[PDB]
């Protein structure tokens, strides 16, 4: 569809001519991938003491 | 031992047929059977061409299916005429008129089965007004140049006419396969049911064309021609200067009003020429 | 319904193809067929077509046979390569619209529920375009018959895709209305529109032939169009009209004086451009 | 076997669903076709079926089709209202045959007459001239209890197989409730 190519869509285009074949979703960098799934430690609100 | 002088007869219609599909699968490499029958020893001639469903995703023309090859084949003939395979085409869509690795690969399978088979590669992008840029394509035998014999044994001036293409030539052109002359067919019945249907039109030759909007038009482009008129004079002044090759690279960021100005009046002429006759043709022919 | 029929020149081949491929017989067929495609905004385009067979006597028309599951057969071969494309209404060659091509429009109605007739002769040598496009409108009367259901027409010309228009302007390489100014328009529009304007014309005067030597008892309602055609002529070129007619004809002489006089001074600086020039090269050489 | 192709003329009539035979002569034909269709096949791997509809005009179901499950399904929702119009009802299933699949399958319709049957002659002649004259022989089976011996088919059978053309016969039933069944034994056996 030539209505969801808005400007900034990401696009994969063809190797050798080069010609839309995907509209894509913004694409989230690897380092904020791991920037999100990091806690393994669970701390609860019982063990900040004096705070 | 061919004859280099094919000299293969498309059609009036099969053209069509091979441009739309074509450009439905631009970015793809569409594919699809000739069904066009053998005549002589030295022609090959097709009549319609029929196209094969794609497989998905994939810009390639890996294979074909026996079962659809059959269905459409065995249903075309119950209402149509005959016909048998004759060569396949698959479309290009800007990188030239060549045969790759895998077109070659898939190729030598037809000819298996027929061995005057005919493969055409059609190009939907670079054709654009006038030329279609096909280049119908055969194998050549590893044999043959293994025994080093060059083959097609040319025995008249025919077909060394088309410049092989450079593009063509880096590929397996003349090395792994030979091409073959194209020509078309074209008959009045044809051509009159065409060209006289294209661009026309029934009754809009006696339309005065929004009267009150015809003069509002003349307004605007008169008045651009005040602006215009008076940078001629700007324009005519500092011309008939020297080197007027300098002179002839100034104009390349200016408007030239002695362009613009012819343009606007080839417009005012045709337009009211136009308009105004037909008042008159039209005030005879109602009444 | 639909405003009007857009014709692709594909289809118009495959059916002068169709005919010819059948048409051994020489004396007289007409060839019936299932037309694609796809519309919008009330505006329907035709693409692609195949033929569907079908015979049927000439007398007693009121027989004909259409191969439903050649149809249902078919059009899953035509899906698989191109989904967009889906039946919107069949064709014939059918010159003069045979009668029988009432109760056919029923049998293709099942597929399309609102489905146009394109009639696209295969011998044309004429002036008018080739592609009547018509569409099914149901209403009882009085008057013809206790069972009333007639077509209505709809506009019919011929489109051009970006791919086929490349096509169809290489095979013609015959004629062109080169240089599309006033030329073309004086014989595109002018001209051609005359001669059709006399072919409509004279085709009212041969059905008026039914005041002497009636063919049909008067269809009434073909009348009442006469009448208020006539009264639409322009009203008599006698009165204030006149003036309005001058005080605008003239006033586009204006425009045209004016772009005269610009062509002229604009010719006649060209040729002072291009005369210094060889002056200047022939004093120099000698 | 022998490559043949049958195109079957099926009857919907409104007075045709009088149960006179068992489960009114709707089920008594659905038995009818089903004793045939599967008879018609099994002989040669590659036969041919089809249902046209003698009602009012023009109805044709199924068309030439090997498959045999097609018309046994299609034959429901067939519910008879109307009269039959045997004259033109021939030449639609005619037409059929010219329009066929690999025009090496032999040319053969079997009739499924039935509710009062309209006919002047003469023409039924023609009707049957004609037929006779293009390599076509037809089966009208009496059925339905029309006048006793249906003694206008009877000059029309014997145009095709005049001239010693031995070939399909008419087959008739008794008026009272003889079950199907079997009974078609003329053309099947040798014809
Ligand atoms: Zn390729």
């Amino acid at each position: 569809d030539k209505s969801k190519l808005k400007p900034g869509t990401r696009v994969a285009l063809d190797m050798t001519t080069l010609t839309i074949m995907r509209y894509l979703p913004r694409e989230v960098d690897p380092l904020v991938y791991n920037m999100s799934h990091e806690d393994p430690g669970n701390v609860s609100y019982s063990e900040i003491g004096g705070l | 031992a061919v004859d280099t002088a094919e000299q293969v007869y498309i059609s009036s219609l099969a053209l069509l047929k091979m441009l739309k599909h074509g450009r439905a699968g631009v970015p793809m490499e569409v594919m699809g059977l000739m069904l066009g029958e053998f005549v002589d020893d030295y022609t090959v001639r097709v009549i319609d061409v029929f196209a094969m469903p794609q497989s998905g995703t994939g810009v390639s023309v890996e294979a074909v299916d026996p079962v659809f090859q059959a269905k459409m084949l065995d249903m075309l003939k119950q209402t149509g005429r005959p016909e048998m395979v004759v060569g396949w085409y698959h479309s290009h869509p800007g990188f030239g008129c060549w045969l790759s690795g895998v077109d070659i690969n898939t190729q030598q399978s037809f000819e298996a089965l027929s061995e005057r088979a005919v493969a055409v590669v059609v190009d939907p992008i670079q054709s654009v007004k006038g030329k279609v840029v096909i280049d119908a394509f055969r194998l050549i035998n590893a044999n043959m140049m293994v025994l080093g014999h060059e083959p097609r044994q040319t025995t008249s001036n025919l077909g060394h006419l088309n410049k092989p293409s450079i593009q063509a030539l880096i590929h397996g052109l003349n090395r792994h396969y030979y091409s073959i002359t194209i020509n078309y067919r074209k008959n009045e019945l044809e051509q009159k049911m065409l060209l006289n249907l294209h661009k026309k039109s029934w009754m809009e030759g006696l339309t005065l064309q929004d009267y009150s909007e015809h003069c509002k038009h003349n307004e605007s482009v008169v008045k651009e021609m005040l602006e215009l008129a008076k940078n001629y004079n700007k324009a005519v002044e500092e011309e008939d200067k020297m080197t007027p090759e300098q002179l002839a690279i100034k104009n390349v960021g200016k408007q030239d009003p002695k362009r613009h100005l012819e343009e606007h009046v080839d417009v005012l002429m045709t337009s009211n020429i136009v308009q105004c006759l037909a008042a008159m043709l039209d005030t005879v022919v109602f009444k | 319904a639909v405003q009007k029929v857009v014709v692709h020149p594909l289809v118009l081949l495959s059916v002068v193809d169709h005919f010819n491929r059948i048409g051994k017989v020489g004396n007289q067929k007409r060839v019936v067929g299932v037309l694609l495609g796809s519309w919008q905004k009330k505006v329907l385009d035709v693409s692609n077509s195949f033929a569907v067979p079908f015979d049927e006597d000439d007398k007693d028309d009121s027989v004909w046979f259409l191969d439903h599951d050649y149809l249902e057969n078919m059009y899953g071969m035509f899906k698989k390569v191109n989904a967009r494309e889906r039946i919107v209404g069949w064709y014939h060659t059918g010159p003069k619209l045979h009668k029988n091509d009432i109760a056919i429009n029923e049998l293709m109605k099942r597929y399309c529920p609102n489905s146009v007739l394109v009639i696209i002769d295969v011998k044309p040598k004429d002036l008018g375009l080739p592609t009547e496009a018509y569409i099914s409108v149901e209403e009882v009367h009085d008057d013809g018959t206790p069972t009333s259901k007639t077509f209505e027409h709809v506009t019919s010309e011929i489109g051009a895709e970006e791919a086929e228009e490349v096509g169809v302007e290489h095979l013609l390489r015959d004629i062109k209305d080169t240089t599309v100014g006033t030329l073309s328009q004086r014989i595109t529009n002018q001209v051609h529109g005359l001669k059709g304007l006399n072919s409509k014309l004279l085709d009212i005067r041969s059905y008026l032939e039914k005041v002497a030597t009636g063919k049909l008892p008067i269809n009434h309602q073909i009348i009442y169009q006469l009448q208020d055609v006539f009264n639409l002529l322009p009203d008599v070129s006698l009165q204030e009209f006149v003036k309005a007619f001058y005080l605008k004809t003239n006033d586009q002489m204006v425009v045209v004086y004016l772009a005269s006089l610009i062509r002229s001074v604009v010719a006649l600086h060209n040729l002072i451009n291009n005369k210094i020039a060889n002056r200047d090269a022939e004093k120099k050489e000698g | 076997m022998v490559l043949e192709s049958t195109m079957v003329c099926v009857d919907n009539s409104e007075y045709m669903r009088n149960g006179d035979f068992l489960p009114t002569r709707l089920q008594a034909q659905q038995d009818a076709v089903n004793i045939v269709c599967h008879s018609k096949t099994r002989s040669n791997p590659e036969n041919n079926v089809g249902l046209i509809t003698l009602a009012n005009d023009c109805e044709v179901l199924t068309t030439l089709t090997p498959d045999t499950g097609r018309i046994l399904s299609k034959l429901h929702t067939v519910q008879p209202k109307g009269k039959i119009t045997f004259c033109t009802g021939i030449r639609v299933a005619h037409l059929a045959l010219k329009h066929r699949q690999g025009k090496n399958h032999k040319m053969r319709i079997i009739a499924f007459v039935g509710s009062p049957v309209e006919d002047n002659e003469k023409d039924l002649v023609k009707l049957a001239k004609r037929l006779k004259k293009e390599k076509v022989n037809v089966d009208i089976i009496n059925f339905g209890e029309e006048e006793v011996n249906t003694e206008k088919l009877t000059a029309f059978v014997n145009t095709l197989n005049g001239k010693d053309g031995t070939g399909s016969h008419l087959v008739t039933v008794p008026p009272g409730p003889s079950l199907a069944d079997a009974l078609i034994s003329s053309p099947i056996l040798a014809g």
